[PDB]
């Protein structure tokens, strides 16, 4: 339950990577 | 939905350009 | 310029932690 | 926005929840 | 003692106040 | 047992994200 | 004044990793 | 002088992110 | 050579590649 | 199997960090 | 070789050293 | 103190076990 608060740490880093100046919705609560 | 996605697998490149804005 | 796309990544970390469970819009694109 | 806005000074959890879903 | 009670089910904001100094 | 010393890093990121400039003592050491 | 708050974050990473398992105190209000 | 070993940190996980599962070089010793 | 030119401006994807293996 | 993409990025936070200005060669494709 | 090595167990500094430049 | 002794030209690995526990 742990891995998601912390994975969804570094799935940010790739997201505002891949989108460079881009934004982008993140929502854990699935 | 987005996690749940990326974090079991890790989303390709272009899946995770559905996310973005 | 680096400081944006380097510190924003930390940024992510506080605000889905302050958010706990609900999800956050990150536009770095200001 | 919000990133030169925390990326300065720091922004307060208060600040933070405003931009809270 | 504070990692095993924060890295299971993630402490809430007031549990981790308890650590600060 | 990698996850304490990897999930350790994230919890300190929070720890003084929450004391803001107060200090906090970390110990792993269980 | 962010570099503090946010590079202080990268120096417990090595901090704990060079204590292992020992703990360490972080106080950044020097 | 901080920012290379510390903004370094970020730029490895974007690098083995485009790699994927390829490796990388990283040396900062420019 | 990658840190200077990385840490500078960011790279782009492609700039990355370079340095994959 | 995220494990692997996910602590392996703070491995290198550590490689780097103990080859201080030395460089390293990141290879996840085991 | 590396990951598989440090992601289980967690290298000690002077296994880390093999892999340094 | 600490941070603005490791947050200025990096702290040696000799000196960050001054502040270890």
């Amino acid at each position: 339950f742990v891995n998601q608060h912390l994975c969804g740490s570094h799935l940010v880093e790739a997201l505002y990577l891949v989108c460079g100046e881009r934004g982008f919705f993140y929502t854990p609560k699935t | 939905g987005i996690v749940e996605q990326c974090c079991t697998s890790i989303c390709s490149l272009y899946q995770l350009e559905n996310y973005c804005n």
